[PDB]
């Protein structure tokens, strides 16, 4: 919820593009209707 | 867990002791009744 | 035709020879002094009394002197006073038995319970308490168990096979599902059975007995079933004799007609409870937990008459009640010694929604032997129970130390265990009223194939939720495939739209 | 004439001497009012448990008594309705005058009617509680136990169930065993306020009354209920509570010299409660043709449902309702734990529309709890599990309901239908908005003539009819769509939201009108 | 007036049995029997009435001085204490001792 | 200590004290609450005042009742308690009314 | 045989829960004496008749029947019979031992024997002790 507040604060849907990995932040972005360029899976972060 | 075990064991032990003494107190009713009779008569 | 070798013999005709009156009263227990008698009184004989034309029977328990006896009532006591006249034939209680009993609902002493006009039941007078045989050795000519009944329930068919000619017991606390499993077994066994069936309700609900009688009428197997009902609204004297009367009826149908009897008893704990109450009312020294001293003997006196001879088989399915969910209760310990198959129901599993709430880690069956099943069935059952035990051990580690502490083997073991646990649940045909999910009947080989497939790890991709309350594994596969197809079609449609 | 004499008074028991033919529960009359019941008897002596006391009698050794020769029968009087009475039939608080002609005399230990006199349960008993009426149905003739911890709202549930019978033909009987007098008087006032007094009786045995009175009160209440049922009336009986009754029986047995058993209760406590409770049910027309619905109440210790008396009672009744102390501590009223409760009658004790509206919601709730308590490795949640979680969270918001609030059966059916069809899942992020919309829908269905028309056509034409579908699509669904758009704007683009709310107009004038009406008694500056 | 008179026929810790000798009325439950020993009075409350004469009591207070044969009398009434507005500011025990 | 503090803080003149303490026999401990209830009833009914009854410790009332029942040779119930436990609690508590 | 040795003349209890395989262990002990000179005496206290018959059949199949005795007191026999069964079995064992034989005795099981004795004592009028 702190991340949701921060994203709602310092991101604009027109001049900014959001890459979301994981279901939670993907849902947050979709609710904020931001520009989701692409989506990944959380396991991708496991291997650097 | 300690609390529950202590409570349960106390309850079970008290019930067992009372039930054991029940037989002894039943088997000695006649003596009590005769003593009551002879005390009632008395002097 | 069939030639009986140990047939039951009807009681001997007699005249009332002992006369007396009630000199002490109490609730359910009365003391009778004998005024006139041409013979000495015997234990367990019946004294009859009449009040306003209503007959009240009292069974003899103790004989203090030549003229003074103690008795307990078989039925309602309303009407008995000090000085009520009682007469006795020096014989124990008897009921009318014949082939006409099938489809009739009676109580332990033979009162009609299915119509108000009280249509009589024809037959001969037999005394359930008096069992007659040539000698003690004759009681040792019994057949060995050599068959297993198929129930259609995955867990029972795989892990806890039910004997034919043996005894199975269903143990559990209040409201865990004993009656539902008994009704499902009745539905899956009767109408396909080469013989007759006898149901004995002992201290159970009146509504359940009415429901079962109506279901027997509706499904057409009423005329093949004999009902006896001493329920929880009856006196201790009647709840103590329901099982004896049911066993006597089964023995009549086996010895005298050469038929195989399916004997259902519910609930077999109430017989012991009523005996305990009677013993407490006669002021005898209690045993541990305030039970009667003769608990094990009383259980054996009823359980040893349920045997299988060359005339036929008597298969007993019995429900046992566990007071306060205490499985170390003396009644449960006494009952454990007689069950060839033991099925123990868990309250935690029922709370989680597992139905039937059978705990395979607490149950056992003596039919899991090479003498009765194949090698493959034994191996599958052993592997299943081992995997469930390992999963139960690992769940504590998961709960306390989190999930990432496990290895790759432990995680795979937990996944297989969860899938196995949720695959064993099954919707019952009788249980359609509770939810509406249609009942399923799974044969033994389908259950073995499904359990083997799950054990191999073939279905670890399918989420656990899909495994609950299905039949064969093909239903799980179909549901998964249809859901994946719907997801793929929706994704393709939205990507076409974008 | 007097024929007995008191010889001893021990253990709150009276020993009488005198030749007579005693019987169990035979009435012994010590004066014109004070009576006792014979417990055991020789041919010249008896042991008696008193039922009531008198200030002036001074009952001691040597006092004379009469053996009436008859059993303990309770008499029925016309003025029982709307009154509080004791076990002997004396009006402690009465509303009307009594004519001294007994309508009937009913035996206290009347045996239950046999199997052939019963009938299947097929008619609902509206308790006024949404979750009870929809997921835990109670029929006419069904025994539903109310099991719970201390101070969790069991008496409130029973009182709500009886207050829901204000506009029905069901006679309420409230048996109080060892309660507080200032609580019985408060319940009497509550009955008087809600206009159900004329059809309600209270049978009272206080906590410091005679042990025989506390032991025999439920049987006297059941005899009264049987009298009412013999003229073909539906009777709803509430026993509060059977823990006190078991305690009274244990006290009487232990003072009488009986040996103890599990938890010091006598060995036949189960027979006591089972023979008491087997006298309620549905009966065929040839044997009165009525019903006696019983709602016994029982108390657990620290939420231990596996106690001796709670499990003894569960094996007698047709299901139970469990009230949680954890839920009650969180301000959730009623604090009903649905996962631990059950009704064994099921959909057979519901109307067709109510049965269809909540067909598989209890199982969904159990699955929702199981998933919530489950810890897994893959943090990816399948669509089916997401649907289950959302529907369970939505269901959790229908339980809340104010005290003494009676919700109509059709309102509960409509709410459960809305939940089942999936319209309430979108509120998974806002629960206060869900509460507001449920309140608005309930007000609309209760007050507006179109809401009552909707409920009436739901009753007579069923859910599947075209008229009810039109009513749902033009009256209720637009309001939900408007509220969801207002509270959560992003739902305007959600795929499922578009799929369901496709041919539904975004009309929300009902909520705005009700908000205006509520705020019209509003002031710019507060006085306090 | 003191109407019931009797003696003590059985002793024990806190429990004493009284046999009634002369009474113009029958003893009532929970009445108080008074025993005067060494200038101090001791109150015994009736618990069980086994017979017209025999009765059992438990002591309300200190029991020192009671013995077999101690004479007791009763007004056939329960225990009583003095109550008024002068009781405020005072410290008493249940039976009224200062 | 409580009595001294009541005197020193100045509310002793409006308070009545009944002390049956743990040094007393079971009879006084069992009658302390009843005596307090009677005094409060007198103050409300005869003097027309509002009374704040205070009991400590209320568990000792139950304990004294159980001890008395044990002394009278009665069969204990539950955890060695008297059979008439809830009846005695009701007897004490029902008289604190409005 | 290897880790928990049993010698001739040593009384060795078999203790456990229900359905764990105690009777099976005792039966294995008796079946291993097929080629030896030990005499088997099996005492059943409060056991089911069908189980005893099955055990007799198992004895017959493994050719150890010709030197095996079963002393049976079923679960519905008189309580005095169940109390006296182990003593009679041990008297038979002593008869065989007095002529120089080796005897193996199995009692199944002594908890039922204690229960029978407790029932006898409570009925007779003997004061109960720990666990009655
Ligand atoms: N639905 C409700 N909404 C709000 N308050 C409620 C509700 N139901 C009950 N209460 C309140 O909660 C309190 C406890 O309820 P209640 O007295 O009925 O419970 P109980 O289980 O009978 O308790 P006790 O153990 O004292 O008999 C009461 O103050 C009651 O008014
Ligand atoms: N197979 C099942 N499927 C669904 N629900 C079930 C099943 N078995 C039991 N239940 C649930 O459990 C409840 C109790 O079942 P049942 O009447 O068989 O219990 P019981 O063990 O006989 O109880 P009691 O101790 O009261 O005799 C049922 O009403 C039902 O809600
Ligand atoms: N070595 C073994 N291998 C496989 N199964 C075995 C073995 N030993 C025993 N069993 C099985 O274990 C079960 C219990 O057998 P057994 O009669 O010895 O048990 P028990 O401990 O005496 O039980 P109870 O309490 O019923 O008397 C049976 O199903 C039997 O087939
Ligand atoms: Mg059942
Ligand atoms: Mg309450
Ligand atoms: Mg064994």
């Amino acid at each position: 919820r702190k991340l949701s507040q921060t994203v709602k604060e310092r991101i604009r849907p027109d001049k900014d593009f959001v890459i979301t990995v994981g279901t939670n932040v993907d849902n947050i972005a979709r609710q904020l209707n931001l520009n989701i360029i692409d989506h990944y899976d959380l396991d991708l972060f496991n291997q650097i | 867990l300690i609390l529950k075990w202590n409570r349960a064991r106390k309850e079970e032990a008290t019930l067992q002791s009372t039930l054991l003494f029940s037989a002894f107190k039943v088997k000695n009713q006649k003596s009590t009744r005769d003593e009551i009779l002879r005390l009632s008569k008395g002097k | 035709s069939f030639n009986p070798t140990n047939p039951l013999k009807p009681i001997e005709e007699k005249e009332f020879t002992i006369f007396g009156e009630i000199v002490e009263i109490r609730s359910q227990v009365y003391k009778i002094r004998i005024d006139k008698a041409e013979e000495e009184v015997l234990p367990k004989v019946i004294f009859y009394a009449d009040v306003n034309g209503k007959e009240i029977q009292l069974e003899v328990a103790d004989i203090f002197d030549k003229n003074l006896v103690s008795t307990f009532v078989l039925g309602n006591e309303t009407g008995l006073k000090i000085g009520t006249k009682v007469k006795s034939k020096n014989q124990s209680y008897a009921i009318k038995i014949s082939k006409r009993l099938l489809g009739r609902v009676i109580d332990p002493i033979g009162k009609i319970l299915d119509d108000s006009i009280a249509t009589p039941v024809h037959g001969n007078m037999y005394a359930p308490l008096e069992m007659q045989h040539d000698s003690e050795a004759t009681r040792y000519v019994v057949s060995p168990k050599n068959a297993i009944l198929e129930t259609g329930i995955k867990v029972i068919d795989v892990l806890l096979p039910i004997p034919k000619g043996g005894k199975t017991g269903l143990l559990g606390g209040a409201g865990v599902g004993k009656t539902v499993i008994v009704q499902e077994l009745i539905n899956a066994f009767i109408k396909f059975h080469d013989g007759v069936s006898v149901f004995a309700g002992i201290g159970e609900r009146i509504r359940e007995g009415h429901e079962l009688w109506k279901e027997a009428e509706a499904l057409g197997f009423l005329n093949k079933t004999a009902f006896i009902f001493g329920q929880m609204n009856e006196s201790p004297g009647l709840r103590f004799r329901s099982g004896i009367s049911g066993v006597k009826v089964a023995e009549y149908f086996r010895n005298n007609l050469g038929k195989s009897v399916l004997l259902f008893m519910d609930n077999i704990f109430r017989y012991v409870q009523a005996g305990s109450e009677i013993s407490s009312l006669l002021e005898k020294t209690p045993s541990a937990v305030g039970y009667q001293p003769t608990l094990f003997s009383e259980m054996g006196q009823l359980q040893e008459r349920i045997n299988s001879t060359k005339d036929g088989d008597i298969t007993s399915i019995q429900a046992m009640y566990i007071p306060a969910d205490d499985f170390t209760d003396p009644a449960a310990v006494a009952a454990f010694a007689h069950f060839d198959s033991t099925i123990i129901l868990s309250r935690q599993l029922a709370a989680e929604g597992v139905y039937p709430a059978i705990d395979p880690l607490e149950s056992n069956s003596k039919m899991l032997s090479i003498k009765y099943t194949s090698r493959e069935h034994l191996d599958i059952a052993k592997k299943t129970v081992q995997t469930l035990e390992k999963t139960k051990t690992l769940e504590d580690i998961i709960n306390i130390l989190g999930f990432d502490a496990l290895s790759e083997d432990d995680k795979k073991v937990v996944e297989v265990g969860r899938r196995l646990k949720w695959f064993l649940t099954q919707p019952f045909v009788v249980a359609e009223k509770f939810s509406g999910v249609p009942g399923k009947f799974v044969r033994l080989k389908d259950s073995l194939k499904g359990i083997k497939t799950i054990l191999d790890g073939d279905l670890n991709h399918i989420p656990v939720s899909y495994f609950s309350f299905v039949g064969v594994v093909e239903e799980i596969i179909e549901k998964f495939n249809l859901d994946a197809k719907k997801e793929a079609l929706k994704n393709e449609l939205e990507q076409n739209q974008k | 004439m007097k024929n007995l004499k008191i010889t001893a008074i021990k253990d709150n028991l009276i020993f009488v001497e005198g030749e007579h033919q005693f019987s169990f529960l035979e009435i012994i009359k010590f004066s014109d009012k004070v009576e006792g019941v014979v417990l055991k008897a020789n041919d010249r002596s008896a042991i008696v448990a008193i039922l009531n006391e008198d200030k002036d009698l001074n009952l001691t050794v040597g006092s004379l008594a009469e053996a009436t020769g008859e059993l303990y029968k309770i008499p029925i009087y016309d003025n029982y309705l709307g009154s509080i009475i004791n076990v002997l039939g004396e009006s402690l608080v009465k509303q009307y005058e009594r004519t001294n002609v007994a309508l009937d005399k009913k035996y206290v230990f009347t045996e239950a009617q046999p199997i052939f006199t019963r009938s299947a349960v097929n008619e609902p008993l509206v308790t006024g509680i949404t979750v009870v009426d929809g997921v835990l149905p109670v029929g006419r003739g069904q025994k539903e136990l109310i099991i719970g911890d201390r101070g969790t709202g069991k008496t409130a549930i029973a009182l709500n169930a009886m207050l829901a019978q204000e506009n029905t033909d069901v006679i309420n009987i409230f048996i109080a065993i060892g309660k507080k007098r200032d609580e019985i008087v408060e319940i009497y006032g509550t009955f008087k306020k809600h206009n159900i007094l004329h059809k309600s009786i209270i049978v009272s045995a206080a906590s410091d009354d005679a042990v025989a009175a506390r032991y025999l009160a439920p049987y006297a209440g059941m005899a009264i209920a049987e009298f009412f049922q013999q003229i073909g009336k539906d009777v709803l009986v509430v026993m509060d509570d059977l823990t006190n009754h078991a305690d009274a029986y244990r006290e009487l047995s232990l003072l009488a010299g009986i040996a103890p058993a599990r938890e010091a209760y006598p060995g036949d406590i189960f027979y006591v409660h089972s023979s008491l409770l087997e006298r309620g049910g549905k009966y065929g027309p040839e044997f009165g043709g009525g019903s006696i619905t019983i709602l016994p109440i029982a108390q657990t210790l620290a939420g231990d449902i596996s106690g001796y008396i709670p499990t003894n009672l569960i094996s007698i009744t047709d299901g139970q309702i469990y009230t949680s102390a954890k839920l009650f501590n969180e301000g959730t009223r009623p604090a009903i734990d649905v996962n631990l409760s059950v009704s064994r009658l099921g959909s057979a004790a519901q109307s067709k529309f109510m049965a269809f509206a909540s067909s598989g919601l209890k199982k969904i709730y159990t699955e929702y709890k199981y998933l919530k308590r489950l810890s897994s490795f893959s943090s990816k949640i399948s669509n089916r599990d997401l649907e289950t979680l959302q529907k369970g969270k939505a269901f959790e918001s229908l339980i809340d309901q104010a005290e003494y609030e009676v919700i109509d059966y059709e309102t509960s059916a409509i709410l459960f239908l809305l939940l089942k069809k999936g319209f309430l899942n979108f509120y998974t992020e806002k629960t206060e908005a869900l509460k507001v919309i449920i309140g608005v829908i309930k007000v609309f269905l209760a007050k507006d003539v179109l809401g009552r028309k909707m409920r009436a056509i739901l009753v007579e034409h069923g859910i599947d009819s075209i008229v009810w579908n039109l009513y749902l699509n033009h009256m209720i669904l637009p309001l939900l769509k408007y509220h969801l758009l207002s509270e959560l704007q992003y739902l305007a683009t959600n795929r499922e939201f578009i799929k369901k709310f496709k041919d539904i107009r975004n009309d929300g004038r009902i909520l705005l009108a009700y908000e205006r009406k509520g705020y019209e008694r509003g002031i710019a500056y507060d006085y306090k």
